[PDB]
């Protein structure tokens, strides 16, 4: 019952599958919500991006 | 394209088919720019 | 402009109208001698 850090391996695959199911495969999975997470332990500004 | 222009008799002698295909894909829109100019 | 990260950018094009206004030409400067008052200072007066 505790929070801990994990790599983003399965979540991106699930997002890809969701995008391929809802819409066509030609849609880029660029704006999707990572359902299930809580934090990131890091913040990125505009310049760093 | 698949016709006698892309299938010369020399090529068809060896038993070859080409059937050239070309498509134009779509790319995502990353940067969206507005202007908001003032005109008369 | 420079585009390096995804997002929405709002910019204003300078193309437009820039009117030019006139100037007031109803000011006069009098130099003279007076009995009392400020010395060597260009005072501003608008009524007697």
């Amino acid at each position: 019952g505790q929070s801990r850090l994990v790599p983003p391996s399965g979540h991106v695959a699930g997002i890809w599958a969701r995008n391929d199911s809802e819409r066509g495969v030609h849609k880029a999975p660029a704006n999707e919500v990572v359902r299930g997470a809580v934090d990131l332990e890091l913040q990125i500004t505009r310049g760093e991006q | 394209k698949c016709d006698e222009e892309t299938n010369p008799p020399e090529s068809v002698d060896l038993g070859r088919v080409v059937c050239e295909i070309g498509i134009a894909p779509v790319k995502p829109a990353e940067f969206v720019i507005f202007r908001l100019a003032q005109f008369s | 402009p420079s585009y390096l990260s995804p997002g929405v950018y709002v910019e204003e094009v300078a193309s437009g109208s820039r009117p030019i206004e006139g100037v007031g030409t109803s000011v006069a400067a009098f130099v003279g001698l007076a009995p009392t008052g400020p010395l060597n200072e260009p005072t501003l007066v608008t009524n007697w």
